């Protein structure tokens, strides 16, 4: 099972910049899948999930309304759309295959992660 | 909730269903389709043909 | 930050050093289950434990855990160099919209 | 788009009477057609239906088995030819033509129907 | 007489009257798209509302109309003389072999 | 709407039986088909189903692998061809047309059946 | 044979009757539609109800039934000589193969 | 590949004005051909479309039943026969060549076009 | 107009300006495949970009694309003085009898 | 009913195999399809299977990545595609009829299963 | 093995046996109906019990079973000589990935 | 069967170049025909393809409107004559002869090719 | 290079070696029949496999094919100093106006 | 998260109005709404909410029969029906997305109100 990111880099704040995530290993189609990111220095956030049919998507409270997920089921492509980058959006940004267990959920395959900076 | 697919579904085909044809699909041309020659075909037209040259 | 974790946590190579992850009645006191996640210093956080009490094949028998009211906690036997690295709790708060909580993580120092 | 009917008149019950809708204005061979009743007073009830190509044809269940609905492309004329008329099948027929928008269809044109009426 | 509608309505000119279109799981509900047809009295019927909402370019906007869970409607604001006419809603029951349905169509009259 | 039975008979077992429809009324290529049976002192038994356009086919567990269905719509007829007829299968066979209501179907219009035997 | 039925029933002209249809979570409370037909001793079954409430033009209104939790009835009120009949129901049951499921069947004495 | 348009002008309204394609650099005989128009200061609007063999024809409604497309494989020449012009049809004609992907239709090539005027 | 575009973009060279379109359930979000083309002042319009990411050889390498839901885009990275152009994208609507739709176009605006 | 397997034998490790389940009796394209194995001395371990009109699949995560499920309706064959084969793959393999009851599932016919040794 | 079955069971011909089949909240205390298996020393296992009482017509009523919170229960009456075989017993564990989860399966030994 | 291959050789850019293939051993007039080639050091392009009675062409995209295949039945030989000539069309061309399986098309005899050089 | 094909494989003399050529939904998982070509270092490609599996009476039962979903293979046993060959995939592309699509072929050294 | 309301103005009484809001910066679809009413010199009343899905709805005892609540999922908007309405019903109606705390619930989100008047 592998995860990998790309698309990172940096940019000036108000523009907008695109992330995503090739799989390989295992079908695509068949699980959900999660982004998280941890700005330098600090501990883990959680960012949004998409269903594995793309019927659902949940979004933090702090980048609802700025962020987008999605996925690409025949690419094997799992894609995050931010728009209006803010300072605040600093941070490496991480995939992971959803996983649930019983009362809650988890990652349990995780990528490398890829940093995108926010400056002017 | 669990977002991921679920095994443990019926992957029988379903004999439930209306058998019937429906009459309510759109019943006009679609102009939405190749419009060119199409290069995928038998170029060797010749294995079935009236002997005769009249019918 | 919705769990709370000690910033920091160590002792000598061979000691047994415990993590704590205190939540409240809106996630671990309301039955969530919690999951444990280690992140060593170049790299993205690993499964540790899940189910409270499970764990990947790829982890050694060091690690173990457990959850009681509104408390959890990974114990670390056998305590290694190699151990050093952040160790983070999950879960899921029932306020929130989000699926996944964690608390701010904690560094284990292991005094070699 | 105009739509125009000819063929009605007055039968005895049992014998046959045939109607014929002749098009213009639009290219008659990419559409599909259809035949709507009224009796006099009464509302609109559905006739039959035939594909642009006739390879389909539905019929109302009050009238299949007795109507036949054709068409012949090269004369831009659609027919409906009525055997066993009953006392009941009086009405003016009018032809649509077919349209079709997402879940379900309609007609947007309309023609000015022709008068059958079957009585002893 | 698939579609329940009220057999008539009314108002004086500059009123606003409506008419209504009743269906069930099988035609409204059903997720199927409502239309409306104008009928004069001398002629054949013309189509009004397409698509729930839209109208055809020989439509003024005195009519407008919308659909929702089973129940459907054609609004006249501005009510004129002209309006006078027959008003019916189709739809497609899933139910029935035929690819149109029709309600029992309405008489608007204008209290003139 | 007509559907007419038509070959039935008397055979020792281990041979085989072709059975068949003939029908009027109706556009047939436009509606499933149905066969049924009922053994003489029995209730009814559902033997197989054919769609419209015969893209599937189903049967009773107790025939599959032993009878086929088929259909030839330019001759308006169904048709159930049986191999390896059993003592068992003694039965007036039925045609039923296909119809449907909402979460089940039912048949509507019912052929007059036909009696096969198979006897030593 | 799914469906449960009584072997017979009966009463004299004048009566009212009742045949029952008894089925499970697979069956009859699991949403399907329950149909019923009627047998004359020489001929193929007539679809008698359909979709539980409905029936054909060429029924009178002597026959009506519906359906409620696993248990479905056809009700048949002044009974004539002329009922006396095999009354069958049908559905669909979901842990089959089969898109059509049979009652064993009630023969409907009538008392004359 | 060359796509030249000719024939453009001053019409009076109501009289008929012929537009001329031709072609060459390509077989002309396998491709489709489309027409576009775009009035002074505003965006595109499809006109039409014939079939490579002539089989199938489709118009933009605002022009149906006015405007005839047509071709004459031998001359390599794409034909637009717009009869009844309106004020409303001044713009510049343009033809295409048909192309396709997957799941809709382009345009490739195009030619340089040509201006219709219709003025008292 | 069919497919939304804004009617204007711009940015300076060295910049990057994105031309977005924006359909529905019926051209966009409908599976149909988007393409785009640009429109020079006293030119035809060339296509750019077909398939939603392929272009022609002609085109150089800085314009690229996407789709997504009912959105569309074309980006332009490295603008060029000579990139001012009238962007246009295209599909095709389920619900018109026409073969192509159009936006509106969209004009950028090189900020030299 | 009747599944007849064939394809196993001997290999040396990191090399593919493919194996296959040819049906009679039933009609295949209906049913879904499961394979499952018995290392000798062992239980039961389910591996894979794959719905009737292909559209889904699963694999048990011991050989996700690794193994591909697969089918062609035409020859009423079953497939399993193996890759990269370790010696833990050695195993009785058998294909079975897919089956369900209510909350669960179960396989009904059973094919006798071909042997696949994977060594040195 | 996710659902546990003892390793063995044995007695004498003409004795009543039982073989038990333990899981959790997660696949048979979770409603999912339980499936038995038999194999024989040479060959494939047979279907032998089938929606936690139901059988296939091929197997003699020596043969039934039942399930109770989370144990299901194999029940094996006048045993014969011929009753040597596997028993395996069948779930799906809500927690897994695969359709299927098996018992370690119990040897049935008939002391002759 | 025989394909005999002659025309090669070094032309200057601009120049025109005639390849003929002279055929034997089925008769050539009941069968298309496919032109391939491959420059020194690379693999298989296709150029073009004729119908048996010249009623179809399609030619490679890099060479339409340069290139023409022809038929001279009579003669039992294939033509292709290149115009305006490229370095880029430096290859040894060969003929085939047309094959038709299923869904797509093959060669099932192969001519020997010759050498086309253009070069300054 | 339409298909895709890795330059090189190569085996001793008895070995079992296998070439690949992996499509897209355009070409090979699209359903178009994949055709293999062996060529020889002075000549033209000779018909190896057609219809994905089948081969002409010229060719030794060393050769066989196959194909899965986009990938399509020839396997080549009994592997003789022979075979060393370059070897071409073949299919159709709907997206483009040619007959046939070609691999870029793979270089087959037999180790000798 | 922005929420406007829409639809006021003047209606006399026993006559109907309709009201609606406008969604943006979050996901429709995942959230639950509510509308409440203030009486001009009056605090505030809550009217009615809908369940994200659609499933539920709940109505004040002080309009309810009278008013109806829904929404539409592809246009991001809520609606609100008031039929029949009386001189009582004047207020400023708010649209409002429904939250949840513990054992209680909550607004977080409020547009600004639009104005209803019922009167003569």
């Amino acid at each position: 099972v592998q995860l990998v990111e790309s698309g990172g880099g940096v940019v000036p704040p108000g523009r907008s910049l695109r992330l995503s995530c090739a799989t390989s290993g295992f079908t695509f189609s068949n699980y959900g899948m999660h982004w998280v990111r941890q700005a330098p220095g600090k501990g883990l956030e959680w960012v949004a999930i998409i269903w594995y049919d793309g019927s659902r998507n949940f979004y933090a409270a702090s980048v609802e309304g700025r962020f987008t997920i999605s996925r690409d089921n025949s690419k094997n492509t799992l894609y995050l759309q931010m728009n209006s980058l803010r300072v605040e959006d600093t941070a490496v940004y991480y995939c992971a295959r959803a996983a649930y267990y019983d009362t809650s959920g988890y990652g349990d395959y995780w990528g490398q992660g890829t940093l995108v900076t926010v400056s002017s | 909730a669990n977002p991921n697919a679920n095994p443990n579904a019926n992957p029988n085909a379903n004999p439930n269903a209306n058998p019937n044809a429906n009459p309510n699909a759109n019943p006009n041309a679609n102009p939405n389709a190749n419009p060119n020659a199409n290069p995928n075909a038998n170029p060797n037209a010749n294995p079935n043909a009236n002997p005769n040259a009249n019918p | 930050s919705v769990l709370t974790q000690p910033p920091s946590v160590s002792g000598a190579p061979g000691q047994t050093v415990t993590i704590s992850c205190t939540g409240g009645s809106s996630n671990i006191g309301a039955g969530y289950d919690v999951h444990w996640y280690q992140q060593l210093p170049g790299t993205a956080p690993k499964l540790l434990i899940y189910g409270n009490i499970n764990r990947p094949s790829g982890v050694p028998d060091r690690f173990s855990g457990s959850k009681s009211g509104t408390s959890a906690s990974l114990a670390i036997t056998g305590l290694q160099a190699e151990d050093e690295a952040d160790y983070y709790c999950q879960s899921y708060d029932r306020r929130l919209s989000g699926s996944w909580v964690f608390g701010g993580g904690t560094k284990l120092t292991v005094l070699g």
